[PDB]
């Protein structure tokens, strides 16, 4: 209709069962509390860019090159300024 | 007292008051006012000299400063006045600042 609806959902997910609260108006979809899971794996895939042995996460190809950016978009902007 | 120093800067007992406070009033920097009133003043040595600037009478002779000299020597007291009201008033170079806007 025409009702603005607000819903903060955290999830634990885990091999063995999901878990799901939200805070705010109801979700009609979800069901808040554990559930359990059928398969005993977590069925999210982490997909690790430029993964590496010290690091939890991945690594974005823009990071080596952003220095170079932003050197590069000041020496761009003054020289437009100066023109 | 400004008018105490401006008289001071240019002799007593000449002018009156009212024209130094119109001095005064034309130009807050008072070494202005004076250069004013000293070019003013150097006016004056047509009428309280005048251009007799030498004579003898009997045994008496006296020479007097030529009116020439005496304007001169205001004319130069104005203009020291001047060049004070100017560096006083003087700032030196400046290196600043400049931007323009852009997207």
């Amino acid at each position: 209709g025409e009702n603005k609806r607000k819903a903060k959902v955290k999830q634990i997910i885990t091999a063995e069962s999901r878990f799901v609260e939200v805070e705010g108006d109801k979700i009609e979809g979800l069901e808040e509390g554990e559930t359990p899971n059928v398969w005993g794996f977590i069925p999210i895939i982490h997909f690790k860019n430029e993964a590496d042995e010290t690091l939890k996460y991945g690594q974005s190809d823009i990071e080596p090159i952003e220095p170079l950016l932003k050197a590069y978009h000041d020496v761009m902007l003054h020289a437009l300024k100066g023109s | 007292e400004k008018l105490r120093l401006l008289l001071n800067d240019k002799d007593k007992k000449s002018f009156t008051d009212e024209e130094l406070n119109l001095f005064l009033e034309e130009a807050d920097c008072i070494y202005c006012a004076a250069s004013q009133g000293w070019i003013l003043k150097s006016l004056q040595y047509e009428n309280t000299v005048g251009e007799m600037y030498e004579y003898k009478v009997g045994q008496e002779t006296y020479k007097s400063s030529s009116i020439k000299d005496l304007v001169s020597v205001a004319y130069q007291n104005a203009d020291k006045f001047k060049d004070m009201c100017t560096n006083k008033k003087e700032k030196g170079s400046f290196m600043l600042g400049i931007s323009t806007e852009f997207e």
